[PDB]
């Protein structure tokens, strides 16, 4: 992947 | 030392998607990398020297963290499990399901014997190596937590999370301590524990940097320039040449503030995309910095 947006 | 001189060396090259974490071997020869691209890559931390590929999640990864005995690695992908590989191999030792949504965080204790993990399901989940079973399961928060991470004894885990909530649990009881409301409700999309383990470092989504003494509830520095209002961006606290703290940033460069001043003092720039996470090699003050879909690459730069 949630972290890379 | 009062400014530091990081002049970027070598530029890395290999993820085919956006690169989500790198993070620092503890000996120091190594810097994995994590990616969107379900993708792990290990690379020489002092030349660059790509070495090993880690294959085996379905979905990308959010995050990567190291084993202290440094040949351990476990991944946090958003197929809902966890990883634990070992790098001497690359073989995926065990898969920890249980996690209801995306997993976005995960960390190792101290002595490397148990997994913290965080995920969108707004629950944090404890896990022992070897039994790839999730020993207890927190109600963490009431939204997807951002960051999850270990005191330096191993006792402590501070989880914060999209409610603007960052809260202190001891391990081996999963009762909650304290909680940081002290405010409007930001979201919170990391917070790290300090190196002695007496405060924690947050970072909120409204381009600011705080600096906690939890304990007390008080926030003791605020770092501020940078813009972060998006994107879960990690923090590092460089400890080798001179005491700074490091943070990527949504306008592509490094920001590197004196922790003791709140002072920016250097500028790093080099990036296409948004720079969503650093890493502070242990010994040698070398940092790596990872971007975004528009950039892929990694970049050492060497200094003090």
């Amino acid at each position: 992947x949630x972290r890379a947006x | 030392p009062v400014k530091p001189n990081y002049a970027l060396k070598f530029t890395l090259a290999g993820h085919t998607k956006a690169v989500s974490s790198v993070k620092f071997s503890p000996n120091g020869e190594w810097l994995a990398s994590s990616s969107a691209d379900k993708l792990i890559k290990i690379w020489g931390a002092y030349d660059g020297k790509f070495e090993k590929t880690i294959s085996g999640h379905k979905l990308g990864i959010s995050d990567v963290a190291w084993s202290s005995d440094s040949n351990l690695l476990v991944s946090a992908s958003d197929d809902k499990t966890l990883k634990i590989w070992d790098v001497s191999s690359g073989k995926c030792l065990k898969t920890l399901k249980g996690h209801s949504n995306y997993v976005f965080c995960c960390n190792f204790n101290p002595q490397s014997n148990l997994i913290v993990s965080g995920s969108f399901d707004e629950s944090v989940r404890i896990w022992d190596v070897k039994t790839g079973k999730c020993l207890k399961t927190l109600p963490a928060h009431s939204d997807p937590v951002s960051a999850v991470h270990f005191n330096r004894d191993g006792s402590l885990i501070v989880s914060s999370s999209y409610d603007g909530l960052c809260r202190i649990w001891d391990t081996a009881s999963g009762q909650c301590l304290k909680t940081l409301i002290d405010d409007d409700n930001p979201p919170v999309s990391f917070v790290k524990f300090s190196p002695n383990g007496k405060y924690i470092l947050a970072a909120t989504l409204d381009n600011t940097l705080k600096l906690w003494d939890y304990s007390k509830g008080k926030c003791l520095k605020t770092y501020t320039g940078h813009k972060n209002e998006k994107y879960c961006i990690f923090a590092n606290f460089s400890v080798t040449g001179g005491k700074w703290i490091v943070s990527g940033s949504e306008d592509n460069l490094v920001y590197i503030w004196n922790l003791q001043t709140k002072e920016i003092v250097q500028k790093l720039q080099g990036h296409t995309d948004v720079v969503i996470s650093t890493a502070c090699h242990p010994t040698e003050n070398i940092i790596a910095s990872a971007a975004l879909e528009n950039d892929k690459t990694i970049k050492l730069w060497k200094s003090d």
